[PDB]
RNA sequence: UUGACCUCAAAUCAGGUAGGAGUACCCGCUGAACUUAAGCAUAUCAAUAAGCGGAGGAAAAGAAACCAACCGGGAUUGCCUUAGUAACGGCGAGUGAAGCGGCAAAAGCUCAAAUUUGAAAUCUGGUACCUUCGGUGCCCGAGUUGUAAUUUGGAGAGGG
RNA sequence: GUUCUUUGUAAAGUGCCUUCGAAGAGUCGAGUUGUUUGGGAAUGCAGCUCUAAGUGGGUGGUAAAUUCCAUCUAAAGCUAA
RNA sequence: GAUGGGGAAGCUCCGUUUCAAAGGCCUGAUUUUAUGCAGGCCACCAUCGAAAGGGAAUCCGGUUAAGAUUCCGGAACCUGG
């Protein structure tokens, strides 16, 4: 059982907060069940929909901050990337492919010709 | 021409303007939802037969509560959740590592009333 | 223009002109920190003859350091073994002083990468350098291809492994005879002579 | 030590929790090989040391 | 220590050389990357001959001045003479050498008819139209013996 | 002297390099002059102004084209200029030791320029 | 009085950046002793072990202030060889490279030191826009105590 | 291979004649001390003292003077296999 | 035992007010308004270090299988606002 994912990302937010408040009230109830019955495995389902309606709460907060930052530097550290701590440090494509004047008019006079030796 | 009167030989560095920060972009751009709701303070009753002679003698409820909770905490969320004044609150570390609330309602109110209403009795 | 005047005149430090200025100066360091930032370089022609350049990213360090020998660490001078090691007040610390100032000024500034030091003055015990400083992470010099090259994560602390000016002097890599056990590394050319090679068939 | 840091009493509750025979459905399990509880602990015999 | 009628004997085995010890077990398994190494190679230069036309000259120390052997680069005067610029020679396939001069003609001309067969013996491919196919070899010194 | 220099500052306060809001419009009147009248960029008259730049001057001596030349008094590296009255003298170029780098960074539109 | 410059500070000032881990290999510093010499101090073990500082997938070295003495070769690196040789050594024990030759792979180069002076032509940053590993406009700033273009010795520059 | 921009009155290369041709300093080098090397009147490195020149400087494995010759061009820097 | 500093190649060492430009304290103004200007004031200049040293304030009765100067009943006190 328990909540899906996809039909909760059609909804907004103060749906899902309502969803929410009331998914963290059975499980309250259900825990106090717990120590009457034996055994009550439905305690699970419950708690895993506690975390698919978080991370749907969540998915759409960032994504809404994302649009924020769209289109201009300096966005949050969060949202940046997360390659490695060398990487990112790295010097990028651009830069890497600077050149100078006088290099680049050699290279431009003189480029490394395709020949071939047969005849 | 002239210069400033100094009435101290001692020199100390002069208070300049300091500015309030203005971030380009936030921290962390999505705020944390509140990490102890009332939901989390508390989370189950203990019904250890002494436990229960406390509710209907003492007028005292007994719930289990997360280590981070303080009195104002679990006061704040037994009201909440129950809609019930608290008279005070004692709280404890049980052995196992868990932390015990005593919580005393007021005489307007039966802790036996609530405690089946919650659904153990 | 007048880096040429600049430097002839720079060689002629027993002049009254310089020995006026040598002592007015070292003075003036004496009384600042041991490390402290300089704002501009001392030789503008000896620096931009290194690699120094008068932009954004380019940081000039004043250092001082002690002149003299390297006493041995060792407590009371008892080395505890044969007459050979007795020595301890005549060693030498095969690094030179300007070595060592390079790496107090990398440490202090982790964020610049160390080029090239010169000396500018001196004293009876302590011997003054200034230290050119670059700052990778600036734009303007993650650009410009001509410097980008130190950005490469390749000559970080370059003076720790001894790959300045001084490093390589010290470390003693050069071409020719006489540069025999020190030529493509003292360690590696040892490993080399030491290493006993075995093939499939024993030849 | 009645008069004991709470970090000490931390390392107290796992200790209670870590002294528990094994639990009887682990023996049913397909290729189990785990006879007893080898880790048990006892206060007249070893100590926590901590 | 001295037993019997036995010559000196000068082993050096007295450091730790048990710690330095290489025995080229990958003998088989390095000669196999090397060739596949040089045909990857070939492949991204597929039209080149894997290798650069090296100037005939000769050897010092009178024990071997008898004999000839390949040089490293072709002493940009005997480019000049060839007619084509020390820049333009790199490009093609002619290594060049800026610090060996000529003092012996019998060399710099064979060296300078060296070069005038393999600008007869290569097709340059224009720089911009249909280039037309190769069927490349793979040594330019097995060309030019 | 301070009359003699408040009279040379009115002198070259009247040749001064042009401003960069000056340079912007005044390409664009060579760029219109190119589009129409076609003439090599030399439409616009010689300029006349006060030449700078420490390099640049002891050039000039050397070819003996600068008339006069200024000396800041105050260069943080005295041996920056402190042959170059001798320089001047064995050229012949007039030279004159003045009081401030700053006021002469302003009669560049600049804040230190040392000579000029 | 007002406004600059130079030097030096303060900001939870706008952006960044360094620290620790691993360390087989790599770049340096520091640095023994057991042992051998049938004793033992120079020596040897050893420019090693331990300790300390610093990177990358390789590092380091690298395009001669070279090797050579020949009809000269020609960046660096590695193998076979040179060679247990020249040499060092209570010339005792012991230690001990380098040139040439064959082969593997091969790749070259750039700054300062020149006045553009008929135009600091250069660059970081902020803002706005855009097709965003960035681009354009505009605005401050850096910089003449020198950022752009050309030149790097194999040359090369100014002139006709 | 297919296509849109034409970079660009831009840039580079090549001959002849003439004038030039800037090139690294508390560095090289020398003495002493210590260490190290196979380097031996001293291979390298370091400390102290002295300390330059420009047809100059370094090397040519025996120190020194005199006279030549050869060979490179430091005390600044990047670079795969 | 940090910091300012000074040593040490370095792990780290010395030093705790020392060759430091080492800060908050309160009152009032402003009621576009939040707090900068109005002032004035002061000179130690981190921190850690005691369940027996110093230290604000609680007692009695009753209750549990096992808690109590902590729970219940009654009666007090201190600090802050
Ligand atoms: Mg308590
Ligand atoms: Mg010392
Ligand atoms: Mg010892
Ligand atoms: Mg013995
Ligand atoms: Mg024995
Ligand atoms: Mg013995
Ligand atoms: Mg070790
Ligand atoms: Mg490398
Ligand atoms: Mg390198
Ligand atoms: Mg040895
Ligand atoms: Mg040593
Ligand atoms: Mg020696
Ligand atoms: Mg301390
Ligand atoms: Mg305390
Ligand atoms: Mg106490
Ligand atoms: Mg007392
Ligand atoms: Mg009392
Ligand atoms: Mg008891
Ligand atoms: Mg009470």
């Amino acid at each position: 059982a328990g909540v899906k994912a996809y039909e909760l990302r059609t909804k907004s937010k103060e749906q899902l907060a309502s969803q929410l408040v009331d998914l963290k009230k059975e499980l309250a109830e259900l825990k106090v069940q717990k120590l009457s019955r034996p055994s009550l495995p439905k305690i699970k389902t419950v708690r895993k929909s506690i975390a698919c309606v978080l991370t749907v709460i969540n998915e759409q907060q960032r994504e809404a901050v994302r649009q924020l930052y769209k289109g201009k530097k300096y966005q949050p550290k969060d949202l940046r990337a997360k390659k490695t701590r060398a990487l990112r440090r790295a010097l990028t494509k651009f830069e890497a492919s600077q050149v100078t004047e006088k290099q680049r008019k050699k290279q431009i006079a003189f480029p490394q010709r395709k020949y071939a030796i047969k005849a | 021409k002239a210069l400033k009167v100094r009435t101290s030989a001692t020199f100390r560095l002069p208070k300049t303007l300091k500015l309030a920060r203005a971030p380009k972009y936030a921290s962390k751009a999505v705020p944390h939802y509140n990490r102890l709701d009332s939901y989390k303070v508390i989370e189950q009753p203990i019904t250890s037969e002494t436990a229960m002679k406390k509710v209907e003698d003492g007028n005292i409820l007994v719930f289990q509560v997360s280590m981070k909770a303080n009195k104002y905490q679990i006061k704040k969320a037994v009201k909440e959740l129950y809609e019930v004044d608290v008279l005070k609150v004692n709280t404890l570390v049980r052995p196992n590592g868990t932390k015990k609330a005593y919580v005393r309602l007021t005489a307007d109110y039966d802790a036996l009333d609530i405690a089946n209403r919650i659904g153990y009795i | 223009g007048a880096y040429k005047y600049l430097e002839e005149l720079q060689r002629k430090k027993q002049s009254d002109v310089l020995r006026f200025l040598q002592r007015v100066r070292v003075w003036e360091y004496r009384q600042k920190n041991v490390i402290h930032r300089a704002a501009r370089p001392t030789r503008p022609d000896k620096a931009r003859r290194l690699g120094y350049k008068a932009k954004q990213g380019f940081v000039i360090y004043r250092v001082r350091v002690r002149r003299g020998n390297r006493k041995r660490p060792v407590p009371k001078g008892a080395t505890y073994g044969k007459p050979t090691n007795q020595g301890v007040n005549e060693l030498k610390y095969q690094r030179s002083l300007r070595a060592t100032a390079e790496e107090r000024v990398g440490r202090r500034a982790a964020n610049l990468r160390v080029l090239n030091s010169y000396w500018v003055n001196q004293d009876s015990t302590y011997k003054y350098f200034e230290v050119i400083l670059v700052d990778p992470q600036h734009k303007a010099i993650r650009r410009d291809a001509r410097y980008n090259w130190i950005c490469d994560p390749v000559h970080k602390h370059r003076e720790a492994r001894g790959l300045t000016a001084t490093g390589k002097k010290s470390r003693g890599i050069n071409k020719g005879h006489k540069f025999n056990n020190t030529k493509a590394g003292r360690r590696k050319t040892w490993k080399r002579q030491n290493t006993l090679s075995l093939w499939r068939y024993r030849k | 030590a009645a008069q004991k840091s709470f970090r000490i009493k931390q390392k107290m509750a796992k200790a209670k929790k870590q002294n528990r025979p094994l639990p009887q459905w682990i023996r049913l399990r397909t290729n189990n090989t785990i006879r007893y509880n080898a880790k048990r602990r006892n206060w007249r015999r070893t100590k926590m040391n901590i | 220590a001295i037993s019997k009628n036995l010559p000196i004997l000068k082993n050096h085995f007295r450091k730790h050389w048990q710690e330095r010890v290489k025995v080229h077990f990958d003998q088989a398994g390095k000669k196999v990357s090397r060739r596949n190494a040089r045909a990857t190679r070939a492949a991204k230069i597929a039209p080149r001959p894997l290798d650069l036309l090296r100037p005939v000259v000769r050897a010092p120390t009178v024990k071997y001045n008898r004999k000839v052997r390949a040089g490293r680069g072709f002493t940009l005067a005997e480019v000049k003479a060839a007619g084509l610029t020390a820049a333009y020679a790199r490009t093609i396939g002619i290594a060049v050498d800026h610090r060996r001069q000529n003092r012996n003609q019998e060399i710099f001309d064979a060296n300078v008819q060296r070069l005038k067969e393999y600008q007869s013996k290569i097709i340059v491919f224009p720089r911009n139209g249909k280039a037309p196919e190769a069927e490349q070899v793979l040594s330019a010194a097995a060309t030019f013996p | 002297d301070r009359n003699t220099a408040a009279e040379t500052f009115k002198l070259f306060n009247k040749y001064r390099p042009e401003t960069a809001a000056e340079k912007k419009e005044r390409l664009t009147k060579e760029a219109a002059a190119v589009a129409e009248g076609k003439s090599k960029q030399d439409a616009s008259p010689k300029p006349y102004a006060v030449k700078y730049g420490l390099n640049h001057v002891v050039a000039l001596i050397e070819n003996k084209k600068a008339k006069l030349v200024l000396i800041a008094n105050d260069v943080d590296p005295i041996e920056l200029v402190v042959f170059l009255p001798a320089l001047c003298k064995k050229m012949g170029v007039p030279y004159a030791i003045v009081k401030g780098k700053a006021r002469l960074g302003t009669l560049v539109n600049q804040k230190t320029s040392a000579v000029a």
